[PDB]
């Protein structure tokens, strides 16, 4: 029915993994929904993001392959992370078995222009999760061309 | 089982001698191949039930595919290709009689226009009329 | 050539601009208000 | 095509290595039939070694020659193990008879005779013996011999007494031996005796004179005898009694002969006692006698001009185990004394180093002075062909490399090229003066130039037996080769061209990265590509074995490269690792990133590359092997520029592509197999940021899958398995209608996912290779070389693939001339880049932007290879 997803976060001065529990994610396979309980940051947090953000660090983020069998991660600038209001989407990437495949997290906007951000701002998680399983793809299309050539011929 | 799809390649005009030194039969696409004998014909061994397209390969003569379709009880059928539309039947001997169609057309000949081409250009037409208008 | 630069010219667009621009030639050397023109 | 045949192009057909050879032929026939290790049975014309006839056969075992023998006029070949006998008609150069035959692992394979003709074929697998009738095949009898299923059979013996020799050994104890009669193939007679010391029969038994068995002892250092027409017991001759030892930790072997299989075996025959020592012993009723000893002699090999046997022994002019220089001299020796011919000696050297012969194939005949005239074709260790005539002239006739058969890589390098304003002045008028004078004078890798086109390069190409090859891309000629000892048939390798000849103070300079996949350790060999040889800059030691290399476009003051590799310890070694070179790719090292694809576990991971040379998981992603196995990982080509960013919609409105450098396209199968539930999925991953931009998966389908990765399109062929066809499948990169981030493009900034357009087409036949046209500048249109099996090359127009072709036709598609959509694609004659010149077994195309912006080389590589 409903599996949960442990989802870590790391970002440091030196740029290491020092990944921490952010949030869970509640992985509902019948209706293909999942949904994040992650918790606020803190000032420390914060703050640590903070001189990732001023030396142009990244944010890592790590999730168990399945729900201590392996991982699946990705990273995001966090000064990107932060210049973006604290917003941005993580999509879930599975396979047709229904087997975690990946994770992938970009901001929103993306990029960075310099645009100085209070720690007010960092109070919330603006954080949009998808989950993406692998799209069929269309096959040879001979119907409508059997019968536009029929139509053709007579 | 294991069956075995017979059939002959005949180039009109020319005798296997000629031909065969440098052909060879292909089942589905490379996955199985057979040599034609001395006489022209041709037999692969080795195949299992389903569908395959036979082809002789020769680059001096090209020849027409043929599909096959081998059951698992024995009993086995040849028709023409398709594609497109697979789900039809146009029933071709089993012996497959293969005739080639003559050497193919790999070489594309010379244009060699002639003044008669240069007689109705389009361009001189589309060019010509806003001189008529400005004539007139 | 599809996304070939507008720059580059063929050989019919090159020969119209030979003969526009040699008109004024035509006046220089073979003699004023000469008949070798276009209108 | 355009009927300029010839004009430009050139083919070169090449076999793989000669497994097993067939030289015995009528003197005016001048043919050589073999089969090579790559399936394929050819003839050979002895006067020049080219084909007149070749008949390749499946790539894989299931076709792969297992037994040759020659009888009269036509061949007799057995392919899967076994399974098929086949009779070619040598001089047509086609089939006589293709039999099929029953299970069983084949062990040996004879002849037999009635009384005085060979009419017969017996073949014996290691649980049955059966017959065949030479006129069609027809099975004659089966039978299967007694006890098999514990006794492993070696060898079949027939002569002209109308009965069959059958002999099976078990390992380290007794063997068996069966008396069948050709006539009818019951068990005639059934022996057994003891061999306890006995190892196998094949490679170290032996059966002479009248099929008296003889078995080699390196135990008690004797040769252990059975007279098998008579005696039921071993007999022993130690070889102290003749002077002779066998060598330590080797397996001695005896030679005998059979000039046809009606008449019994020759007496005398060759022992190898140990490596470059043989003797050539005489049995006679019970005893041996020693005829001749050839000591550090590497090849024996014996004929018959149909009245005698003559032996060739090979060995160079003087020893220094090597050899002082590759100089080998063959000596003929009579079979029926062991004494040397006269003026048959012949002496030829191998142009390589490190290679030594391998193979010696000799055929004779009567001269004029009724002298035994042979000529010699010889194998060497690196899978070449030399063709030695007796007379000093051209003491090689034709030398083939057919080590060129199977090509790993190959690359291709252009030719070397062919304050105060007086006194700038003073030097362009004094060249001015040079120029005239120049012009008024006008009332081979020595000089080898570049062309003014940049047209004729020269292509570096690398083979799996570890050769070097320099091949002019123009003529098709060899104008360098070096070989690598010591390299793995299993061997990956990964050429890089350093530094190119651009750089005329400086050598141009070639990297190629070989990787021994047992040991896993890789190394690197530093070459000039133009001339072949090493340079003198000592490569690295790669003492950790290694996962991926990267070519970054930095490059040392030599205008050489930057090589990065990635070892097993995720460290990270430079070439040429200078300080100026540490520190310019340790002040850019934050923009390097690494992916390493483990397909056994279907893991991705990706690495950023830190100040201090090291290396840190930024991505990793796994696809579950258990449900999906990587199987292609192709990356869109560095080398290719976009001309067009945009592409013009119509309506006077511009769609942007999604031009992402660092994107892979991988490709995995369903590791379910079923024809109704097998998958094949593509997963557009990022290389940087390890974002999955697209994860299709077409269901009911199957590889072999054959995808190129362009500027912006992916266009992947594969198999479907429900309907039966090869269909391709073209996915589209396209942004929106104004691009995201212009003056330059990064992995990072990209939140907008790019849309997807595809479109499945059909194709009407198999495919053996795929590869876009590429460019310089990438204006010339893209066209994907589809490689048939039939060995043609069709030239498939990209613009033909695009995924916006409509199935209804519209004003908007009419305005952008897009043809409506059709499923079926054809593969007209007229498009094939090569006429007749079908490229067997093709294994790849290369395309190379060359010179200028309309002409593209192609240089097609597989079984032949084709320019
Ligand atoms: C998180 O941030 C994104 C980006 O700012 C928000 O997406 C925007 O949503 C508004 C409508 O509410 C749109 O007009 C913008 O164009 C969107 N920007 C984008 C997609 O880059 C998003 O609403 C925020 N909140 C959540 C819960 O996702
Ligand atoms: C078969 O291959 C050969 C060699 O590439 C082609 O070469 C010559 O082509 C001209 C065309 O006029 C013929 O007149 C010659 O006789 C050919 N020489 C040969 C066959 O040795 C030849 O054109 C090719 N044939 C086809 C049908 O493609
Ligand atoms: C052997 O001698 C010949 C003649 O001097 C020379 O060309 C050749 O390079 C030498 N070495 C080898 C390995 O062939
Ligand atoms: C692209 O993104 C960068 C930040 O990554 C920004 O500075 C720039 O203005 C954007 N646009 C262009 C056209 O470079």
């Amino acid at each position: 029915g409903t599996v949960g997803l442990l989802l870590e976060h790391s970002f440091e001065i030196d740029d290491s993994a020092n990944f921490r529990k952010r949030g869970s994610l509640l992985w509902n396979q019948q209706d293909g929904t999942l949904s994040l309980s992650q918790r606020q940051l803190s000032e420390e947090e914060r703050g640590r993001l903070r001189d990732v953000a001023a030396l142009n660090g990244l944010y890592r983020v790590r999730i168990p392959r399945r729900p201590a069998g392996g991982y699946v991660s990705s990273f995001v600038p966090a000064c990107s992370l932060v210049e973006s209001h604290l917003s941005d989407q993580l999509t879930l990437h599975v396979d047709v078995a229904g087997n975690v495949v990946g994770v992938s997290v970009v901001t929103h906007p993306g990029g960075c222009r310099g645009h100085e951000v209070e720690d007010v701002d960092l109070e919330l998680f603006n954080t949009s999760v998808q989950l993406q399983p692998p799209t069929t793809a269309p096959g040879p299309e001979t119907a409508a061309f059997i019968e536009r050539l029929e139509m053709e011929q007579a | 089982d294991r069956f075995k799809i017979e059939g002959r390649a005949v180039v009109p005009g020319v005798k296997p001698q000629d031909w065969i030194s440098a052909a060879r039969v292909l089942v589905d696409g490379e996955e199985h191949v057979g040599f034609l004998k001395t006489d022209g014909s041709f037999v692969v061994h080795d195949i299992p039930s389903g569908s395959y397209v036979v082809e002789v390969v020769s680059p001096a003569y090209r020849f027409d595919p043929v599909r096959v379709d081998i059951t698992s009880k024995g009993k086995m059928r040849a028709r023409y290709v398709n594609y497109i539309k697979t789900s039809e039947v146009v029933r071709l001997p089993y012996p497959l009689q293969m005739k080639s169609s003559g050497p193919p057309s790999y070489f594309i000949k010379r244009e060699s226009w002639g003044w008669t081409d240069f007689l109705m250009n389009p361009m001189v037409m589309m060019m010509v009329l806003p001189l008529l208008i400005f004539v007139l | 050539l599809l996304t070939l630069d507008a720059s580059w010219v063929s050989s019919a667009s090159w020969y119209f601009l030979n003969v526009f621009g040699l008109r004024s030639i035509y006046s220089l050397i073979l003699g004023q208000d000469n008949a070798a023109d276009q209108s | 095509y355009e009927d300029q045949v010839g004009k430009f192009d050139w083919r070169q057909q090449y076999v793989g290595k000669v497994k097993f050879a067939s030289l015995e032929f009528s003197p005016g026939s001048k043919k050589l039939v073999v089969a090579t290790e790559k399936n394929v049975i050819a003839a050979l014309n002895s006067r020049t070694g080219e084909i007149l006839w070749r008949h390749v056969d499946k790539g894989t075992a299931e076709g792969a020659v297992d037994a040759m023998l020659l009888h009269g006029q036509d061949v007799i070949t057995v392919s899967n193990g076994g399974r098929i006998m086949r009779s070619w008609e040598t001089n047509i150069g086609g089939l006589n008879w293709e039999i099929t035959l029953d299970s069983g692992s084949f062990q040996a394979l004879g002849l037999v005779g009635l009384q005085e003709s060979v009419r017969y074929i017996a073949v014996l697998k290691k649980t049955t013996l059966a017959l065949h009738h030479l006129s069609s095949g027809h099975l004659k009898w089966v039978e299967h011999l007694p006890e098999s299923d514990s006794i492993h059979y070696q060898m079949v013996y027939s002569y002209g007494s109308g009965v069959v020799w059958a002999l099976g050994v078990v390992p380290f104890s007794h063997v068996n031996i069966v008396k069948f009669n050709v006539e009818d193939g019951e068990i005639v007679q059934q022996v057994r005796v003891s061999t306890p010391w006995l190892q196998h029969l094949s490679g170290a038994c032996g059966v002479v004179d009248e099929a008296v068995l003889v078995c080699p002892d390196p135990s008690s250092r004797s040769l252990q005898t059975l007279a098998l027409e008579t005696e039921w017991e071993l007999r022993q001759i130690p070889l102290q009694s003749l002077d002779l030892e066998f060598g330590s930790g080797f397996q001695p072997r005896v030679l005998p002969t059979q000039p046809n299989p009606v008449d019994a075996s020759r007496a005398q025959f060759f022992l190898h006692l140990s490596p470059s020592h043989y003797a050539l012993l005489q049995y006679h009723y019970g005893t041996l006698s020693l005829l001749k000893n050839f000591p550090q002699t590497a090849l024996v090999s014996f004929a018959t001009t149909g009245e005698k046997t003559v032996a060739a022994v090979m060995a160079c002019r003087n020893e220094v185990l090597a050899c002082f220089n590759q100089t080998y001299t063959i000596n003929l020796y009579l079979v029926e004394t062991g004494r040397r011919l006269l003026d048959t000696t012949i002496t030829f050297s191998l142009e390589q180093s490190g290679t030594r012969p391998e193979r010696l194939y000799i055929q004779v005949f009567l001269k004029k002075d009724d002298s035994v005239g042979y000529r010699a074709l010889v194998q060497t260790e690196d899978h070449l062909l030399l063709f030695l005539q007796q007379l000093a002239g051209k003491v090689v006739l034709w030398s083939r490399e057919e080590s060129l058969a199977e090509v790993v890589c190959l690359e291709m390098v252009d030719l070397p090229l062919t304050d105060g304003l007086l006194g700038m002045f003073l030097k362009r008028l004094s060249s001015q003066l040079i120029l005239l004078q120049a012009w008024t004078s006008h009332l081979n890798i020595d000089t080898l130039a570049r062309d003014e086109f940049n047209l004729q390069k020269m292509m570096v190409m690398v083979t799996a037996s570890g050769k070097l090859f320099g091949i002019e891309s123009s003529s098709g000629t060899i104008l360098w080769k070096q070989y690598l000892p010591n390299v793995k048939p299993d061997s990956s390798f990964k050429l890089m061209v350093q530094r190119t000849t651009a750089h005329f103070p400086h050598p141009p300079q070639c990297t190629l990265l070989v990787k021994d996949k047992e040991s896993g350790m890789s190394s690197l060999y530093v070459f000039n590509p133009i001339f072949g040889k090493w340079s003198q800059v000592a490569p690295p030691v790669l003492k950790r074995p290694i996962l991926q290399s990267l070519l970054l476009p930095v490059m040392d003051q030599d205008y050489a490269k930057v090589l990065l590799l990635i070892d097993d310890e995720y460290k990270v070694t430079a070439f040429p690792a200078t300080r100026n070179v540490l520190r310019q790719l340790h002040e850019l090292a934050p923009s390097i990133f690494f992916y390493l694809v483990d397909a056994e576990q279907g893991r991705l991971c990706g690495y950023r590359l830190r100040k201090d040379l090291t290396t840190e998981l930024s991505w990793e992603l796994t696809i579950p092997p258990e449900v999906q196995r990587i199987v292609k990982v192709k990356g869109k080509r560095s080398s290719e520029h976009v001309h067009s960013q945009g592409r013009v919609m119509g309506d006077r409105s511009v769609l942007y592509k999604s031009l992402n450098p660092n994107l892979l396209a991988v490709v995995t199968e369903s590791t379910d197999a079923h024809h109704e539930r097998t998958f094949i999925g593509i997963f557009l991953i990022d290389g940087v940021t390890g974002r999955i931009i697209h994860s299709s998966v077409q269901k009911k389908a199957k590889g072999p899958v054959h995808i190129v990765h362009s500027e912006n399109w992916v266009v992947y062929q594969y198999w479907n398995t429900k309907a039966r066809r090869n269909e391709f499948t073209v996915l589209e990169l396209y942004e929106g209608t104004e691009q995201y981030n212009a003056t330059a493009f990064s992995s990072l900034d990209r939140p907008q996912l790019p849309q997807v357009l595809q479109q499945s087409y059909i194709f009407p036949s198999s495919i053996s290779a795929m590869e876009a046209t590429i460019t310089e500048r990438g204006i010339t249109s893209r066209h994907l070389l589809i490689g048939l099996p039939s060995g043609a090359i069709l030239s498939l127009p990209k613009a033909l693939l695009d995924p916006r072709r409509p199935e209804i036709p519209t004003e908007q598609s009419r305005e952008e001339n897009l043809i409506p959509y059709s499923p079926d694609v054809q593969i007209h004659a007229e498009r094939f880049i090569n006429y007749n010149q079908t490229v067997s077994r093709m294994r790849g195309i290369y395309t190379a932007p060359s010179g200028l912006e309309s002409t593209c080389l192609v240089v097609a590589y597989g079984l032949d290879i084709y320019q």
